[PDB]
């Protein structure tokens, strides 16, 4: 896999700071817990609200 | 946000309560060890607790962030506290109280008006069910909401000093707690103890339920006790040393039994009249929880 390939993430804090009020006025549900006994399904039923 | 455990939030090592005692972090129970009961004629028997009111005070419109738990700790074992009441901020928890609410409740003993970067906070459903308890604290002062504070002490008597058999009883006698000790011990142990987080305690207090609360209720006996026992050096009428062969031992007279004082003294911290509604209030609600 090369450097722009890979998983993806972030640290709360910058979430908070950023995405998560563009989030609220967009007016989306808040997008779900990951438990690590979800369903891929269920990512793509969030990635999708 | 910090997450909940099975166990309460007091089962993380982030936590732990703990007396110093012979050079070392002794836990809360190894220190009630040490303790020792002379009974004397008189007998406490428990009246039942009144239900607390079910009015929470208004969170009055607030833009700082409350430190809470400095509040409340300093009101219930601080060596300085006074005029708790006057402030009444105290009302500050029923903003956490509501369903949904911006505010959180940082570990650091604080209720921030909003979510903020960097600052861990208890799971908001815990903290509500905290807040619909522990808000009532808002209330201490009040007049038509004021606590007993002459029989409640009689539970925490039960609550510390009473044997098994005692408390199934509901009836001990009066006791006289004493222990090995050093120099200004009581101040030292009330100062080790305004430091516990007991938000944390009061949180898992009121969150969990189920057996899962029953584990917490004989993991933390101690740990109430230790608060119980700040308290009652609070209040006890006397607390002399006695000689006894190149060692001393510190005795209070009497636990369970409220002196109503409030001239200040060396030996123990001491209870203004508000700090002595607020630490009957804190008992209603808290005996009202660890008894059901």
């Amino acid at each position: 896999d090369d450097l722009d390939e890979g998983i993806r993430m972030t640290t709360y804090d910058q979430y908070l700071s950023h995405i998560r009020e563009r989030l609220h006025i967009t007016n989306v549900p808040d997008p779900i817990y990951i438990t690590g006994a979800s369903t891929p399904d269920q990512i793509a039923a969030s990635v999708q609200a | 946000m910090l997450q909940q455990p099975t166990g309460g939030y007091t089962t993380l090592e982030q936590f732990a309560f703990t007396i110093r005692n012979d050079g070392t972090n002794a836990t809360p129970t190894q220190f009630l060890q040490l303790l020792s009961y002379e009974a004397t004629e008189n007998e406490l028997v428990k009246k039942t607790i009144p239900t607390p009111e079910t009015h929470l005070p208004s969170a009055r419109n607030v833009p700082g962030n409350v430190y809470i738990e400095d509040a409340i700790t300093q009101a219930l074992f601080g060596i300085s506290a006074q005029n708790v009441n006057a402030h009444g901020y105290f009302s500050r928890l029923s903003a956490l109280a509501l369903p949904n609410t911006s505010a959180r409740l940082g570990l650091d003993g604080v209720i921030y008006n909003s979510e903020t970067i960097n600052i861990p906070f208890y799971d908001p459903a815990a903290v509500a069910n905290f807040a619909a308890t522990y808000a009532k604290l808002g209330n201490a002062s009040t007049p038509r909401y004021r606590a007993d504070m002459i029989d409640i002490y009689a539970h925490v008597g039960l609550e510390l000093a009473g044997t098994d058999a005692e408390r199934a009883a509901g009836v001990m006698p009066v006791k006289r707690a004493k222990f090995d000790s050093w120099e200004g011990s009581l101040i030292s142990l009330s100062r080790d103890v305004v430091n516990w987080k007991i938000l944390a305690f009061l949180i898992d207090l009121c969150s969990l339920e189920g057996e899962a609360l029953r584990a917490f209720k004989t993991r933390n006996r101690d740990v109430f006790r230790m608060m119980l026992f700040i308290m009652s050096t609070a209040v006890a009428a006397n607390v002399v040393n006695r000689k006894v062969t190149k060692r001393v031992d510190r005795v209070l007279e009497y636990i369970g039994v409220n002196s109503m004082r409030t001239a200040g003294r060396t030996a123990t911290i001491t209870y203004d009249l508000s700090r002595h509604e607020f630490a009957a209030k804190f008992l209603q609600l808290t005996f009202t929880r660890w008894n059901a």
